[PDB]
């Protein structure tokens, strides 16, 4: 489909590597094609491709970020970021694999995987305090309520009437969360975009994954992802290292929290993933 | 600073 | 003791679980560097390199933001005996032998393109040029330690043939034009093998990194590959101006000279008879 429309550029920016041999990864605005070093955003739209450019520069100040981890470096030039738009653009792709909960359940394995989170997390936090990363990211103003109103009009007609009524109450207290933007926030931080290399010893991290939401705003949407992930004792974990475990952001989380899944199943919505849509209404129809 | 002949 | 063995706390810290006995240590000139499977940690052996290692750091943060169309190595963690760790560029260099395919040379000598556009862009850059090395005169101050150091080893007819291949460098303008990797010969540029054609990987060991003149880098490539993929990649470029041409050829004409001068300095008699050849 995706990669038979697509074969001829393909084989310009992989030679000799057979199309079918790659996988996709579905986006709003990119179909991301995967090969085994690298990955192609290739533009869903003529919209689409007048913001490569933007994502050029955003990945690209993503790469110069302290985070103790890897990020997807675009591989295109610089002079990419001035055009008007891009038919594709190439990114280096971050090796390791996502880690599964049960591995949390050893204690020193926990201790080691939440100090990394939170070396991401804190690197996370320090560049959105910074001017220049702040100028260079998006930071939209009223997201929640804004997201509130997306999940309603996009989603709830795929609802039952009960699911529709546990949206409600998920998204009622959002309007009174305080609208943070101090860190740079992924947006999408689930167990799949965090890849670890657990071969010689204990789980490293790697590197990060689907920026794609990244914007300026509040940490409290990463760690709620993190929380829906891998659950409360762990969260807590990462709280206490990272010096988060204040009333405050445990409490934006907890709001957060209970709305991630219609982060994901809206996000599934929008970029034609009917499974992860399946998976993020579940309980919802 | 090239080594062994680069 | 043993260099794993004596940096045990560390590496338990850096590289939790890991057995520091199935590790390697790459016995580096300033750095002793040891080889984790994603990673590796830089120690400075002198007192000096431990001051510099800051710098160091800085400097591969620099890289690691750049438009190059390939991988650096990223600083992960830095810290103290000072250390840094970096991200391990995957791949493995090309031999000269791949370079007889030409689809092969014409899609390697594309992605040296992009390297080397992509270096000389970032030389016009201030945040660059404010972080990197940019000495001046480097060449005379080679010329002046050849003459000191090496001339002594020399035959008669090899220093006259040294001397003209110094008087050569004078007539170098200093271009500080580019960032200039300094030593990018073949074992330095990693590649991604059997998924179709070589994919350019990225690029190692920066030890050597300043704004400079990029004929210093293509006549490392010409040096590790040859006239023909030189050329290949000269004319791909736009850089085949007889200009460049004296330049990468008065550069080339010192390498020998330059493996004789730090084999020299670090008392490798192996690499100082190989690069004093024709010169005694």
């Amino acid at each position: 489909g995706i990669l038979q429309a697509n074969r001829v550029l393909l084989s310009r920016l992989l030679p000799g590597v057979e199309p079918e041999g790659l996988t996709v990864r579905h986006g709003q605005f990119h179909q991301v094609v995967i090969a085994s070093d690298r990955v192609v955003c290739l533009p869903r739209t003529a919209a689409a491709a007048a913001r490569l450019p933007r994502r050029a520069a955003v990945m690209r100040v993503l790469a110069g970020l302290d985070l103790g981890c890897r990020t997807p470096r675009p591989l295109c030039e610089g002079s990419a970021e001035g055009a008007v738009e891009l038919p594709f653009l190439v990114l280096s792709r971050v090796p390791g694999a996502p880690l599964e909960a049960d591995a949390l359940e050893d204690s020193k394995v926990a201790e080691v995987v939440a100090a990394q989170y939170v070396t991401l997390l804190s690197g996370l936090a320090s560049a959105g305090a910074d001017e220049k990363v702040r100028a260079a990211l998006p930071a939209p103003q009223g997201r929640w309520r804004q997201f509130a109103a997306d999940v309603r009009a996009e989603l709830f007609p795929l609802m039952s009437d009960g699911g529709c009524r546990q949206a409600e109450r998920e998204l009622a207290a959002l309007d009174s969360l305080p609208d943070i933007t101090e860190a740079v926030v992924h947006g999408n931080l689930g167990a799949e975009n965090v890849l670890w290399v657990r071969d010689d010893g204990l789980p490293r991290l790697s590197g990060v994954i689907d920026w794609d939401e990244v914007s300026i705003g509040d940490p409290a949407e990463d760690l709620a992802a993190i929380g829906a992930g891998y659950g409360k004792d762990f969260l807590d974990q990462v709280l206490t290292l990272g010096g988060w475990s204040d009333r405050r952001m445990a409490t934006r989380i907890a709001t957060i929290r209970a709305t991630f899944a219609l982060q994901q199943a809206l996000s599934a919505c929008r970029d034609g993933d009917e499974e992860e849509l399946a998976d993020g209404l579940t309980g919802y129809r | 600073k090239a080594s062994s002949x680069a």
